[PDB]
């Protein structure tokens, strides 16, 4: 999972 | 055999270097304590530049009382933190002299390979300034943890607990990267060898640069963290820029910003350098002002 | 001081060799998977030539449902179990691949030398290609077991779990031998620190060429143990070659098929070489036909 | 690529040194034994000179009923004690060979600096002469123990049981230090990897000097502990020539024998050279006569 | 032991 | 502590  | 001959040696690389490695204490006072301070936790630290600009560990300073920078020739500074960044586990401390201060050699042109001779250089069990020699295992590497990227140097030169916000150099004595993590995860219970991670310097420098400019690193910040041609969203972030966007979760994300979207991590690398309070295109054409990101 | 010098690197050798050496995943399905491929174990592999052949360990890939190999340049093919051998934990591999490529240098006159710089090329924990450094610190080793020889290496290079099938080489790049197994015993519970074993290259080879031609390693066998001038006998297999030559347990043996036998590991050595069906005289003189070693 | 290059090495100083390093068994009775002898404890050692006198550590060869000495190239010898000293953890071996024995190269006029390679030579686990290779990490050590000082060469250099009374040697061959301890401590419970300290070489020859000549080591005595401008006393040890001298807990020292006192260190080795039985002057000016360091 |  |  990519946070931003 | 006689001998007139010359030891193999890294010496020239720990002379040149070693001097700028210092020795850093987190010291904290404790309801035990009372009102007498004792160490947390115990790490190394890099002198970036003659100012007296320290790189060191987050978790090394963190939550410290008073924090004691130690050189090699003897002198002993409190240290003033100038900021932090978890996200790349940094941080900045100052400390003032009047009298010179050694530097850590820095060779901005530099491209650190992959079997790249280099020693690291630290404070191992605050036995002293330890010395050990390895090469560069690999580059780019995410870490133990699979989020989050940071393009981890990963070294077999020996780290133990101390080394951490110390030196990584080569056979030059020039700045490979900044000693952060061992890698510690066992598959049947063994102990990884020779396994560490380190900040590459290029990386630690442009974070120094901001801490040093402001007193934390600012991102644009979207709020929307979703899995991978497209990228698909897997969640927006409640009463986020994103939810004031009104984005709908999961709709795939072509490109943005005049630019196309395959990898995430370079997607997000981008939406990092974006000023916060920007507006910009996204592919799903819906607009979005960006926010710095949240503080941790 | 400034620096248009060169750092110490073994990064030709990396370049050289590294394309080689190969990711290695063994899936295999679960009662847990429902139909769905996991991993069982994974480690490394050796290119041995152009026409796709890998050399691997035999634990790596045992009991394997599926073979996945990947190469460091992005392709990734499924591997046919080419044959496999317990005794010297090895086993070949082979993909079939019409564009070219990458083979680990291989010189066959190249003497391994006690002391020779040697990196360790494999997969530690799946974090992806990594390269560690050290020395050769021993030849002829039997390993952990004192049973059975094979000639190990001893090196310091780093070696973890994903290392085994994995290459090591020297600072020319070429194959020294194929990284296996890591010593583990603790004596009042320590850990053992930079003891790993390879199996030598040359080695590695006939066993190769012995499974790309038949399926399988054959060794005649005679069917008894024995512990050691000369050699006794401790056992002989019920309904053997041996039972059926009609040996008894115990008697001494001087020398066999026009040879001496002072050192039983070279008196088995000669066993395994000679072929299965064969009739040789024994000096203890009883005739007796070897048959080919049982399967395990 | 073709080779007709010159693999890096440590062959040379391999050849040079290690042939002079012997794997030594302690063995003894048990109870359990029933009169057949068994192996308490195994290290290494390093032969000195031609007369057959061997250095090794007092803890490989402590309470000892037979110690066994084997070289390389086969020969065994039983060993004869000469001496042992706690202090420095080091002991005298004396094997008697007419025909001619290898020597370690020693350079005493050679120093060790921290970056040197160095290579460590000794018999881990007993699995035969292993040769691993590391860097001189620091000098100066005290070692884990915060008393006694003892001028540790660290090195990460991987040690490990076994290697006890081994040879440190640079590239060149010469002798470094005697391989005497691993560092074990735990925080949070993990396992130091690559710290090991050696006796440096200059103090074990002094050491190996002074027990061939007398069956121990001889210094000078005082009688009192006491921890640090000047130096007080903490303790003045019961019926102590310094009792007898009728010293005074706690009163500070300034100085002793027409020289300053400011490192107790400094002070302590000074007493130390002393011969026994001597008066000197002592400034607080009460005279005491020294007596031999107790036994231990 | 030694099995051949 | 030291002892001499």
């Amino acid at each position: 999972v990519y946070y931003f | 055999d006689s001998t007139d001959e010359t030891p193999a040696s890294y010496n020239l690389a720990v002379r040149r270097a070693a001097p700028a490695v210092v020795n850093v204490y987190n010291r904290g006072l404790n309801t035990n304590s009372h009102n007498q301070l004792e160490i947390r936790t115990l790490g190394s630290g890099v002198i970036m530049d003659q100012r007296g600009y320290i790189i060191t560990n987050k978790h090394v300073i963190n939550d410290a009382d008073q924090i004691i920078v130690a050189l090699q020739d003897g002198r002993v500074f409190e240290a003033l933190l100038v900021g932090s960044d978890s996200l790349t586990d940094l941080a900045v401390l100052k400390i003032n002299a009047t009298g010179g201060l050694p530097t850590i050699p820095i060779n901005a042109r530099r491209v650190p390979h992959i079997g790249d001779v280099v020693l690291a250089i630290g404070n191992p069990y605050n036995l002293g300034q330890t010395i050990t020699q390895g090469i560069i295992s690999a580059t780019g590497r995410i870490g133990l943890n699979p989020t989050g990227r940071q393009n981890f140097l990963q070294t077999d030169a020996s780290i133990n607990p101390g080394n951490s916000g110390g030196a990584l150099v080569n056979s030059l004595g020039e700045l490979m990267g900044i000693n952060t993590l061992s890698f510690d995860k066992s598959n049947d219970g063994e102990t990884p060898e020779g396994i560490g991670f380190a900040i590459p310097f290029q990386l630690a420098t442009k974070i120094m640069d901001k801490l040093i400019r402001d007193g934390r690193v600012i991102r644009g910040y979207i709020g929307i963290g979703g899995r991978e041609q497209g990228i698909v969203v897997n969640e927006v972030s409640p009463d986020g820029p994103a939810a004031n966007a009104g984005i709908q979760v999961n709709d795939l994300i072509i490109s943005v910003d005049n630019k196309p979207a395959i990898s995430a991590l370079e997607t997000m690398a981008q939406v990092a350098e974006i000023r916060p309070g920007s507006v910009i295109p996204v592919v799903v054409t819906l607009q979005v002002t960006i926010q710095e990101y949240p503080a941790t």
